């Protein structure tokens, strides 16, 4: 099975540099090209460049010559991309893919790079209880960086709302809808995990 | 009109991901913008020099088993 | 550079229908065009190579066509699982360039939103903050208006709206609206109202609470 392994996320400050890896397995690394792509939300994908491990050939999209540096290590079957003089415009998901005559075939899971001066911050978790089905929720406010998970009743029980910036910090919410016979008679809890801050907060939803 | 001065190889010719050959040239003439003279098949639609300073990428499909750019004309073997 | 134009940012299709997504190249790229499918939170998946060849494992419902400058991806018998962004890519010459993508929306019967309002919690109020939350859940079509009112007067300052992607499970949309005030300003008012205007009703769907 062809696999291109990339780290999930990188958090970096403006003006810094970041180096990400693309570890290839399930095929002969030196026989195929590797492509690098940038994807910003609601934006057109861009091709940064390509690399041929079998020959050492590197081609850059001229738009990224002042931003990206592509390298390889045939001994570890790994391709790397370094992005330097980082700005908020560099915040994006960066994909590697295997290439050749049929273009991008298998793509990596992508590395989500956040460029920000914001400090890693744990979320404040607020219950959302009303003042036949009942809708409940949890408001997950003032955290950094992305992302969080909101789990309802140890995953037994939903809408996850995409995070918004408010301001240099994220805020998201999650709703759950249950029959009015299960709540408040039985406990409904939201479990909020923020791996970046080593936090896990449970909020039991109370009536009133 | 066609470029009348000298071209220099800015990088050794290499094979691309899509099976063409990539030829990076730098122009030395005063007459830019101009059309690059090319003779052996040309893949680049309108190979043109925009500015003297700016190198330009030319792509070609080489036949099985010599390339001439300019008119001391740049010579390339594949 | 070669420009790959996908003129349709969004395409809406009923379950079982055929949809054709176009990709127009700024110059002749012969048959060096690939098509990818991308679902939210996933990496792109290769569908079509060299304009018309289906990748192994790709269903026969997906067909690529065209050469030169006009390319089309056709999806027949559209299913709930086809909800995704589809994009083209030219690999005729460097730099490789992608089309802007086309988001495929699945069309279905109307669904009225389930509207719920929530007062700020005691925990938030202890920190000097107050967020009033309104969920507008499982509605269709996507177009919706949310209006906030404080003691009957329209409030626009401090409202932040978050929209989900179309749900693959039921083809509906959901939205959360949050009105953030200071604890001080929140406690100077009594009634908080969230109103949703949608195709499904002439009069807005109103949800409110009174602090008293």
């Amino acid at each position: 099975d062809v696999q291109l392994v990339e780290p999930g996320a990188e958090l970096v400050q403006p003006g810094a540099s970041v180096k990400m890896s693309c570890k290839a397995s399930g095929y002969t690394f030196s026989s195929y090209w590797i492509n690098w792509e940038k994807q910003r939300p609601g934006k057109g994908l861009e091709w940064i460049g390509n690399i041929y491990p079998g020959s050492g050939t590197v081609n850059y999209d001229d738009k990224f010559k002042s931003k990206a540096t592509l390298t390889i290590d045939t001994s570890s079957n790994t391709a790397y991309m370094q992005l330097s003089s980082l700005t908020s415009e560099d915040s994006a998901v960066y994909y590697c893919t295997r290439g050749g005559s049929h273009a991008m075939d298998y793509w990596g899971q992508g590395t989500s790079v956040t460029v920000s001066s914001a400090k890693t911050t744990p979320p404040s978790v607020y219950p959302l209880a009303p003042g036949s089905s009942v809708t409940l929720g949890c408001l997950v406010k003032g955290y950094f960086p992305e992302s969080v998970t909101v789990t309802w009743n140890s995953g037994s029980l939903v809408h996850t709302f995409p995070a918004l910036l408010q301001s240099g910090l994220y805020t998201m919410s999650s709703s759950v809808t249950v029959p009015s016979s299960t709540w408040p008679s039985q406990t409904v809890t939201c479990s909020v995990a923020h791996p970046a801050s080593s936090t896990t907060v449970d909020k039991k939803l109370e009536p009133r | 009109a066609m470029c009348l001065n000298t071209f220099v190889l800015k990088k050794e010719v290499s094979e691309t991901q899509h099976g063409t050959i990539l030829i990076k040239v730098e122009y030395k003439g005063e007459d830019a913008p101009c059309k690059i003279p090319f003779s052996t098949r040309l893949i680049t639609a309108n190979p043109v020099v925009t500015k003297k300073e700016e190198p330009v990428n030319i792509e070609a499909e080489p036949p099985f088993g010599n390339i001439v750019i300019g008119i001391k004309a740049l010579k390339i073997n594949w | 550079d070669i420009v790959m134009t996908q003129s349709q940012k969004f395409m809406s299709t009923s379950v079982g229908d055929r949809v054709s997504i176009t990709c127009k190249a700024s110059q002749n790229v012969r048959t060096s065009v690939a098509w990818y499918q991308q679902k939210p939170g996933q990496s792109p998946k290769a569908l079509i190579y060299l304009a018309s060849n289906r990748h192994t494992g790709v269903p026969d419902r997906f067909t690529g066509s065209g050469s030169g400058t006009d390319f089309t991806l056709t999806i027949s018998n559209v299913q709930s699982e086809d909800l995704a962004d589809y994009f083209c890519l030219q690999h005729w010459t460097y730099p490789y360039t992608f089309g802007g993508g086309t988001k495929l929306e699945i069309k279905r019967a109307d669904a009225a939103p389930t509207v719920s309002i929530f007062p700020p919690s005691s925990e938030q109020l202890t920190s000097g903050g107050a967020s009033v939350v309104c969920f507008l859940n499982n509605f269709y079509p996507k177009d919706i208006n949310v209006k906030w009112k404080i003691d009957g007067s329209e409030r626009q300052n401090g409202v932040l709206n978050s929209w989900t992607d179309q749900d693959s499970k039921d083809s509906t949309y959901s939205m959360s609206s949050t009105l953030t005030l200071t604890k001080d300003e929140y406690e100077r008012h009594n009634s908080y109202t969230c109103e949703a205007t949608h195709k499904t009703s002439t009069s807005p769907i109103v949800k409110s609470f009174n602090r008293n």
